[PDB]
């Protein structure tokens, strides 16, 4: 009924996709035809990762350990508490109290908003993600040739003919779309 | 010793008719003065086989002659006897109880009184009126008679008396011709 | 409480050297001699070992030792139990897999092995079988005996031997016989 | 038909109290004191026996002072007509009537019971009929193995297993 | 209405519904059905396909009491009641029976003769005429007629008209007029060619009609309290005798019919046995007829019947013209020729009611001319009526019996009975005299 | 859950020596008495695969072990169930109702006399002599015993016992290997 | 003759997304959840296999209960009928047929979706002809590997080759 764009999220090639939603939950997905990337078709989590978001076991309501036991606690008396502990923590040992993980799979004003809280907040260096487990990599490149990234563009590779050389190949379980 | 044969029915060939009851009815009561017409019926209609329809199509359920048949072992008394190929019940040694009823699953049999010379049979001690005597009522093949008259009654020919001997050897022979043919 | 457990998921193992109304509902019978018991345990813990159905994170975190039992069960075989008790040797095979591939199974027994001279060597095997299997501090499971009378155990918690006080304290320290010495009385 | 009662042996434990429970009510409207629900040991599974109520009655054709008739739906021995010419219990082929001896008690709990607590006429399971609560022997049993039947649940039971048998042979195969 | 179905005992077996020619069996392949009482020719063969007959150990439908009023059936009748049931006219029979101020009459048709002996356990087909006179005057019945007098009266009537119809031949292709649910149907659904019927009453409603207004002047009895009952093997006669136009001298010929199953419960209520009972004759006066009345119960019969005069009517020459095996069978539609008078005429005669749909288009009529057509709706003629007893589920024994008594006769042709010699020289004069149009004669004018 | 074995034959080196049968036999009746050696054997021979022969050729033939069963489904008693990965029969709740023989289309069921303890086992109350005790035979793969028996005892080595995954998995990698090397 | 489906095994990543969908799609009209085409992992390639629609089938020449059947241009299991008895999975050539049980699924990317989204009968290619699109498997796949063959198809295929090598024999050296 209603069509949403959107990027794929489950791997870093990023493609279109038409979130086909109806009576406010997702029934669908559907790839674009003028994307550059996908050029309208999609691997296994593209076609079939819509059915992560509706299970019976999200998460619905925040919950707090008081006596062992999670239970079911409104938002502004949480945050009560997390206010007053990192207050104390910081009155205590200061801001090297906590180390900062930001997630690899969110938007880039996650990180951004956590970074700017962890330093314009309370003040420390400590944030990290699990995605650094390719951390040569950047370091190399710079140190080479001043390019801490990708050079060059993937829909590139397929306009005309050119010679690929693969190293460590498991780009076709890594990325069904790039080795596509 | 040879295995008992019973008569089976075919759903897929069966309206429902209850043409397959009246016969069988007609059949064994010679001795109440049936002649072959209604209106020299002077008793209850009694069959010995029961339709039974569910929403998947109806079909008839008889006595299936079972082998290590549970309704002998139960009676105490012994009124059931295997007396040809077809396992058959006594009328005159029942005393009318109902343990023959919890035993049989498909429950093929059902205790009616009993009625000879075109009139109720009556006991002599109980009561003020006479308590009828009372007897099971089940399919005995028509081992006293000829051939079974369920079957050559019904239109459709959806009765078969089947021999469970003969049918394993033709399955076999199906079973082994089919596999040679391709492997 | 028994027989309404069996909601067509129940599982019956009953040993008696007499027969009475338990064995005949039961599909595993494990009729054994009087006295005869501590090889048939014995060899049930030999099975369930040789098998491999021992939940092993359980004796680690909480028993002082595995190889301790392990070295007086070896011993007895399945087959030596065969001849010793003339018993099936596929019904214990039976019953070590309806035992081991549960979750919870609990043990009862009777005023038989009560009144028997080397009792304690069979409620040992017993608390032994119970410890190896895991089926401890859960419910459903676990060691369950019978009391013969109504208050035998309104008898235990407080003194009713000549080596107990109220509270399942001994009378032999006398920390607990200077506990209670004036609000006592006497 | 009559009504009478079965018991599946599925859920028998020996217990003894629907016994003593037939016995003491019995007892206490002014009747034989002594039990009319039997238990037998068998080699494969302990059933109790009692008076399975025999439509053609076999009992009554043998009793030379007519004291055995038809009540309501069941068989009553009439205990003040009875003069004990043990001809019925020749006849009982399920051997649910015994007579008021205190031999014929086993030695059990019950005997020890009726001992601490402290005419010869042919006894048998009347089912109940004076009183106006069902038989004492089905709501007193801790399994409530027991159960009373009639002939309406006897129709239900026959058509269920009918239905039963016919659903599933069209479902597998014709 | 005459034909029901039950709805607690009807079971969608729709074999009822592969008999009856109109199809007004209404329904699915399974629930129960529903009669178009509307369309129905009342022809009975949907009642004797029945074979639902739920019995009396169960009390989840009618306690079976009240069953025997809605039924119409007497109450000491005991029999299994079926599905498709007919309705019941024994009671008012009994009740009239009770009063001893009426002068009470009864008719035999040719075919209740040969069918109730087998309702006490005879053998299939035994002609019994002095048995069951015996039992009719035993069963408080005060005078016995046959409607075969009736038969030979319609007989002449219909050789006449067809003498009459073959010069200046106006819609030639006439047809007999015998069978009420022919003329209901055709009624129905043809009304264009109801003028090619002959006007001819049914033997009943003659029978009734010289009953009523001649019986009364043989006798000394008014006509206003004669109570006529005609024993009919037909589910059919009851729609035939209370049209409003078919009523004489005031009142009605034919009150109310029974079939043979409601006569034989008559006889068993009454506790008389059928075997010990003697032979015995009809009332002569209006009683005497021959054997070509006779042979109507089979089919075709009425072919014989009237060419035994009819050849006599054109020749004036008496030749023998007895018996034919040409056109006797028992199925389908049968064709003839005969030559009389040097005329020709194409001769078929028709078993069933659809086997007359391909010979009655406008078409097929013009191109075979059908000089003359005999109808029966009930196959194998009226000896397989509604009112045929049951069979548990034949036919040929009781046609062999009745050609048997036709040639047993010493009177064959339909024409030396003194009897109608007599009622023509005192009371009617000639056919076709101003007289039979008023008693013998009917307008089928429904125009339905 | 997964896929029941079932044992199958090969008609390309079957003769019909009836050699796999007797040690079926023998290795099912060790309660009555048997040891080995012709002599010993006081009971009635009753094998589980029946050997069937036609124009192109012999094979025996025996239970699949279906998953959807249709001879448990028609079982109203319940005798036969899956109580291990194969499916088995059980002989305490038989009693002969004859439906399995027209359930399994292969016609692996067969109704003979029970022999426990090297003697006849009788009924209760039957017919005046008494009557045996008829049970259903059929394959059980050996299940309480060790590896099946009708392998190891055929000297052409034709029976063998498949599991349905393995061989597709080979039948799969046989045909990729075949066309891959084509293209 | 008889429509079916070939993957060239030259842009087969195996990307799992045919047997994905494949699975999927039975699942949401209502029959088995399980694929039917199988991927199989060799010494030189790796290629997908289905049932090529044999024209004699090998499958109905077994079957007892008379379930495979040819409908339209197909061949058709008809589950409704199917008993279990696996005898079709002996007769299959290439192994198209394998039967619905959990156990049945290797460990890949697709067993993990299954297991963290939540009768026992033979499944095969059915070329999904209740749908009014293609078949799903041809039409989801990243890089079109495979490809539908029809009854025309093959006969426009091999004049091509036909009249390809006439024309090269006729211009090279006759
Ligand atoms: N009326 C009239 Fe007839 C006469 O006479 C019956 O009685 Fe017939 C019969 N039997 C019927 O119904 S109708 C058709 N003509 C042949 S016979
Ligand atoms: S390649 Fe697949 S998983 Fe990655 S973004 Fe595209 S559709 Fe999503
Ligand atoms: S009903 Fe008759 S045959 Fe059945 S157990 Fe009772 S006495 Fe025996
Ligand atoms: S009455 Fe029932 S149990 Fe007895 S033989 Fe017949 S079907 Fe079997
Ligand atoms: S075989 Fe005979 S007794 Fe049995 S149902 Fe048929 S007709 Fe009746
Ligand atoms: S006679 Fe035949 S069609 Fe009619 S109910 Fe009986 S079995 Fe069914
Ligand atoms: S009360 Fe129930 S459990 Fe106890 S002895 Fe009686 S029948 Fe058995
Ligand atoms: S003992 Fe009593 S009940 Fe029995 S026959 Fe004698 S009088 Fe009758
Ligand atoms: S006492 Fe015995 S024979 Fe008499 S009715 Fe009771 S069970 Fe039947
Ligand atoms: S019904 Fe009454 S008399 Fe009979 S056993 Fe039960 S309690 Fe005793
Ligand atoms: S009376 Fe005749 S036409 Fe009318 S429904 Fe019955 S069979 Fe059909
Ligand atoms: S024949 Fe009787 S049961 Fe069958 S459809 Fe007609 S009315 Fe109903
Ligand atoms: S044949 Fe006789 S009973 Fe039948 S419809 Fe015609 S006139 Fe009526
Ligand atoms: S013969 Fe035995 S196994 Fe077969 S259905 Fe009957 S009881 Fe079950
Ligand atoms: S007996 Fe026949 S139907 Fe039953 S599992 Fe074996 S092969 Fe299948
Ligand atoms: S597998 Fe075992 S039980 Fe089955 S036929 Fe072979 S030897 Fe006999
Ligand atoms: S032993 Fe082998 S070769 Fe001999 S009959 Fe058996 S399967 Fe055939
Ligand atoms: S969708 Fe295409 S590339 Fe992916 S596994 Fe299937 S055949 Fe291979
Ligand atoms: S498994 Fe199904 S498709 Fe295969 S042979 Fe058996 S019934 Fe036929
Ligand atoms: S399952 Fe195999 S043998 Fe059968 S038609 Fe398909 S490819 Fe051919
Ligand atoms: S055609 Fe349909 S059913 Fe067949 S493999 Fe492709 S997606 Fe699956």
């Amino acid at each position: 009924q209603e069509k949403v764009l959107t990027t794929c999220p489950y791997c870093g090639t990023g493609c279109g996709l038409y979130l086909k939603v109806e009576n406010e939950k997702i029934v669908g997905v559907e790839p674009d035809k003028l994307h550059p990337v996908n050029q309208g078709e999609l691997c296994i989590k593209g076609y079939y990762g819509y059915k992560y978001v509706h299970d019976p076991r999200r998460l619905t309501s925040p919950l707090i350990k008081k006596n062992g036991k999670f239970v079911p606690v409104s938002w502004d008396e949480a945050l009560n508490f997390i206010a007053n502990g990192l207050k104390k923590i910081k009155s205590e040992y200061g801001s090297d109290a906590f180390a900062m993980f930001c997630s690899a799979r969110a938007t880039n004003e996650d990180n951004y908003a956590a970074q700017k809280f962890a330093r314009a907040v309370i003040g420390i260096n400590n944030v990290d993600h699990c995605a650094r487990l390719h951390a040569p990599t950047v370091a190399g490149l710079a140190m080479t040739l001043g390019s801490g990234a990708m050079t060059n563009s993937i829909p590139e590779i397929s306009t005309y003919s050119d010679v690929i050389f693969i190293i460590g190949s498991n780009t076709a379980e890594c990325h069904p779309l790039i080795a596509a | 010793t040879q295995l008992n044969p019973f008569v089976v029915a075919n759903p897929a060939k069966c309206i429902g008719c209850k043409a397959c009851e009246v016969a069988c009815f007609a059949v064994h009561n010679r001795n109440n003065h049936v002649g072959a017409t209604v209106g020299t019926v002077s008793i209850p209609v009694i069959p010995r086989l029961h339709l039974i329809k569910t929403e998947h199509g109806t079909m008839p359920i008889q006595c299936r002659h079972c082998e290590d048949a549970p309704c002998a072992n139960v009676c105490t008394v012994g009124a059931i006897k295997r007396e040809g190929n077809a396992i058959v019940v006594d009328e005159k040694l029942c005393i009318g109880c109902k343990s023959c009823l919890l035993a049989c699953p498909f429950g093929a049999i059902e205790l009616l009184p009993q009625y000879e010379d075109g009139r109720e049979v009556f006991q002599i001690n109980l009561k003020l009126v006479q308590e009828p005597r009372i007897i099971a009522y089940k399919c005995d093949l028509c081992n006293d008679l000829g051939e079974p008259a369920c079957v050559k009654a019904c239109p459709e020919n959806a009765l078969t008396l089947v021999m469970p001997t003969e049918m394993k050897k033709a399955r076999n022979k199906e079973a082994a011709l089919s596999f040679l043919r391709v492997v | 409480h028994v027989i309404k457990a069996k909601e067509r998921g129940a599982k019956l193992i009953v040993a008696d050297p007499r027969m009475n109304a338990m064995v005949h509902k039961a599909d595993i019978w494990l009729r054994v001699p009087s006295g005869y018991n501590i090889p048939l345990i014995n060899g049930m813990i030999h099975i369930i070992i040789k098998e491999g159905l021992v939940k092993t994170d359980f004796v680690k975190n909480h028993a002082v030792g595995f190889e301790e039992m392990a070295k007086a069960v070896e011993k007895y075989t399945p087959e030596y139990v065969e001849e010793l008790t003339g018993i099936p040797k596929k019904d214990l095979i039976k019953a070590a897999r309806f035992y081991g591939q549960a979750q919870a199974a609990a043990i009862l027994y009777s005023m038989g092995v009560t009144q028997f001279s080397h009792g304690t060597g069979n409620v040992v095997s017993l608390a032994n079988l119970a410890v190896i299997t895991g089926n401890l501090g859960r419910p459903g499971a676990g060691i369950c005996p019978l009391r013969g009378q109504n208050n035998v155990q309104g008898a235990c918690d407080v003194g009713a031997l000549p080596n107990v006080l109220p509270g399942y304290l001994d009378v032999t320290k006398e920390q607990n016989r200077e506990r209670f010495e004036k609000v006592w009385g006497v | 038909p009559n009504r009478f009662v079965i018991a599946d042996p599925k859920r028998c434990l020996g217990c003894y109290t629907c016994i003593a429970a037939c016995a003491f009510v019995h007892e206490e409207q002014g009747l034989q004191p002594f039990p009319r629900l039997y238990l037998t040991y068998t080699s494969e599974g302990i059933m109790p026996i009692q008076c399975r109520h025999c439509e053609d009655a076999p009992c009554a054709e043998v009793c030379p002072v007519e004291a055995i008739k038809k009540e309501g739906n069941a068989i009553i021995i009439d205990e003040k007509a009875c003069i004990g010419c043990k001809t019925c219990l020749l006849a009982c082929s399920f051997g649910a009537i015994d007579f008021s001896v205190q031999d014929s008690l086993e030695q059990s709990i019950f005997k020890d019971i009726k001992e601490n607590l402290m005419r010869i006429v042919a006894v048998k399971c009347d089912l109940c009929n004076f009183r106006e609560e069902g038989p004492a022997c089905v709501q007193f049993c801790p399994t409530k193995a027991l159960k009373l039947v009639d002939g309406d649940e006897i129709n239900k039971m026959v058509k269920n297993k009918r239905t039963v048998n016919v659903e599933s042979l069209l479902s597998v195969y014709g | 209405a005459i034909i029901n179905i039950d709805q607690e005992l009807c079971t969608g077996c729709r074999r009822c519904a592969e008999v009856c020619p109109v199809d007004a069996i209404e329904g699915e392949k399974g629930k129960p059905q529903k009669i178009n009482t509307e369309v129905c020719v009342m022809c009975g063969q949907c009642v004797q396909k029945c074979s639902s007959y739920a019995s009396y150990f169960d009390e989840s439908i009618t306690p079976r009491n009240v069953k025997l009023q809605e039924r119409g059936m007497l109450d000491s009748v005991k029999e299994p009641l079926f599905a498709a049931y007919n309705l019941g006219y024994a009671r008012q029979v009994k009740e009239a029976l009770e009063n001893p101020q009426l002068f009470k009459v009864v008719q035999c048709a040719p075919a209740i003769r040969v069918s109730i002996a087998e309702e006490f356990g005879l053998d299939l087909g035994d002609l019994t005429p002095g048995k069951l006179v015996a039992a009719l005057r035993r069963l408080n019945f005060d005078r016995v007629y046959d409607t075969n007098f009736g038969a030979d009266l319609t007989i002449i009537e219909e050789a006449n008209e067809l003498v009459k119809r073959i010069k200046e031949g106006k819609d030639l292709p006439m047809f007999t007029s015998c069978c009420p649910a022919w003329v209901k149907f055709a009624e129905q659904t043809y009304p264009e060619l109801l003028k090619h019927i002959s006007t001819c009453k049914s033997p009943q409603q003659m029978t009734g009609a010289i009953i009523k207004t001649y019986g009364a002047k043989i006798n000394n009895v008014d006509p206003a309290k004669i109570f006529s009952v005609s024993v009919m093997p037909c589910t059919c006669k009851s729609y035939e005798s209370d049209r409003p136009e078919m009523r004489s001298s005031g009142y009605k010929d034919v009150d109310l019919v029974i079939t043979t199953r409601e006569l034989a419960h008559l006889m068993k209520d009454k506790g008389i046995d059928f075997a010990t009972l003697p032979d015995e004759e009809f009332d002569s006066p209006l009683g005497n007829y021959t054997g070509a009345a006779t042979i109507f119960g089979n089919t075709g019969g009425v072919m014989e019947a009237a060419l035994r005069t009819a050849y006599e009517l054109i020749t004036k020459k008496p030749i023998p013209n007895i018996d034919i095996e040409f056109v006797r069978g028992g199925e389908g539609i049968r064709t003839a020729t005969v030559q009389v008078g040097e005329l020709e005429l194409k001769i078929a005669v028709v078993s069933g009611l659809k086997n007359v749909i391909p010979i009655l288009e406008d078409i097929k009529k013009n191109k075979c001319d059908l000089h003359f057509v005999e109808v029966m709706t009930c196959p194998e003629g009226c000896i397989s009526g509604g009112g045929q007893p049951k069979l548990l589920l034949a036919y040929k024994k009781r046609k062999e019996a009745l050609y048997k008594h036709d040639a047993e006769l010493e009177l064959r042709k339909s024409h030396e009975n003194p009897a109608i010699k007599k009622l023509y020289e005192e009371f009617l004069g000639e056919p076709l005299g101003k007289q039979s149009h008023h008693l013998l004669h009917t307008k089928y004018t429904p125009r339905k």
